[PDB]
């Protein structure tokens, strides 16, 4: 299902 | 781009993950139960644009891929099609589907317990093939091949509805649930290589900024 | 760029893989035992170009990262350096190293049992840090961090030697052994972000064309 | 160690 967005560093 | 070797490990881990997912709407939504209603409303509206009338997909038969317990079948497909077939690799979810799809279960033709990468849809049988939140569980090679087999499963004027998370940049391989979140370029590349073309596509509205964007595709 | 989520499962599968890998040269080479001898020959030459001389890397201390049983230490490092330290996550390999290294084992200062993504090379201690066929077992995020800590472990004029498989185009994620085969561009990007500069660069010759190319990098 | 190509 839906997933939390990941961050890019 | 990325190539996945060791596909056996990939699919085995996914079965271990879903063995602990509860056979409920909340389990199907990965605990994002508050997003089920806006998901369903957008899917209903999107389906209406491509079904019914001359030259458009018929309303006789639909296939629900990675159905889980049948959330999409209950709220999107069964109100529209005369018969619906569910396919999912989890026997527990399909057992629960029979109870979950109570009011309209008489129109459910079959519950197919198979993994999509091992599943051959019958030739020219379906007006609509619905693939929601499961394409990320197939490798690129297996998804490409599965989409080609789905094309062969469509009746004339039939369409594939693909709905999934689409990463904003680059792909994400998540080893906890054995999923790959693809970006738009990779996804469109696999659709093209499979012999399909995008009849239409729409971004899911009403979803939170904290979640990966969700997109719907009508393919034929 | 591609990203890996759920590292816990990534590193865990790697330990399960190496628990079944024999503590032999054939185990280290992944049943490419015939390639060990040309590997040694190319590494000895490459090392001679950056070690011993004015402004060149000293010959006092070396670190063998992902040493396994010490194949590289035995044939490349211990002949050149006064003391060599091995670091590997499998204590079974470090234990066998004491046999396999034979007389050269007398110049081993310590056998460190650590995962590289948890290891911090002692500050300003090594003239050469050798990282061979293990960088693929670290995620891009963990490899960047580890290279930065290696740079801090270097003495004056010290260098890092990195030797690994490098894809000609497109990365490969092997879930059977939990390794990423990076390609040239993404690997150079990770080296750059870590604050390291490429001194030398050579492709391994004499390897079968059916193998992924192998490259050596001198970095500081 | 060394790995096969695709
Ligand atoms: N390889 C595979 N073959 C068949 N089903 C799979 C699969 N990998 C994951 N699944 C199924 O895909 C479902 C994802 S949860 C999504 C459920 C449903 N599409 C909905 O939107 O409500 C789970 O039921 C899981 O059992
Ligand atoms: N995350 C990690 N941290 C430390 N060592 C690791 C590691 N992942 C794999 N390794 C080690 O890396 C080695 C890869 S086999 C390579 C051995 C040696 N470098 C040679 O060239 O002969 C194995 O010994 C394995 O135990
Ligand atoms: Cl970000
Ligand atoms: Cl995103
Ligand atoms: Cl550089």
């Amino acid at each position: 299902g839906p997933k939390r967005r990941q961050l890019t560093f | 781009h990325m190539v996945i070797n060791g596909e056996m490990q990939f699919y085995a881990r996914a079965k271990l993950f879903y063995q602990e997912v509860p056979a409920t709407e909340e389990g199907m939504m990965g605990n994002f139960i508050e997003l089920s209603s806006p998901d369903i409303q957008a899917s209903q509206k999107f389906l209406r644009k491509f079904v019914g009338g001359p030259g458009r997909a018929g309303t006789d038969c639909a296939l629900d891929c990675g159905s889980g317990i049948g959330r999409v079948s209950k709220h999107v497909l069964l109100p529209v099609f005369n018969s619906v077939e569910l396919v999912d690799m989890m026997e527990s979810f399909l057992l629960e589907a029979q109870n979950y799809l109570q009011v309209k279960g008489d129109k459910v033709e079959s519950y197919h317990c198979y993994s999509l990468q091992e599943f051959t849809p019958p030739f020219r049988r379906y007006d609509v093939i619905w693939i929601q939140w499961v394409s990320g569980h197939l490798t690129d090679k297996d998804l490409l091949a599965f989409l080609s087999r789905c094309r062969d499963g469509l009746k004339e004027n039939g369409i594939i509805i693909l709905k999934d998370n689409v990463a904003r940049e680059g792909c994400i391989l998540d080893l906890s649930d054995s999923s790959v979140t693809r970006d738009m370029d990779i996804l469109r590349s696999l659709i093209r290589k499979s012999g399909l073309v995008v009849l239409g596509q729409e971004k899911q509205d009403g979803f939170p900024e904290q979640c990966i964007p969700v997109w719907m595709f009508a393919l034929h």
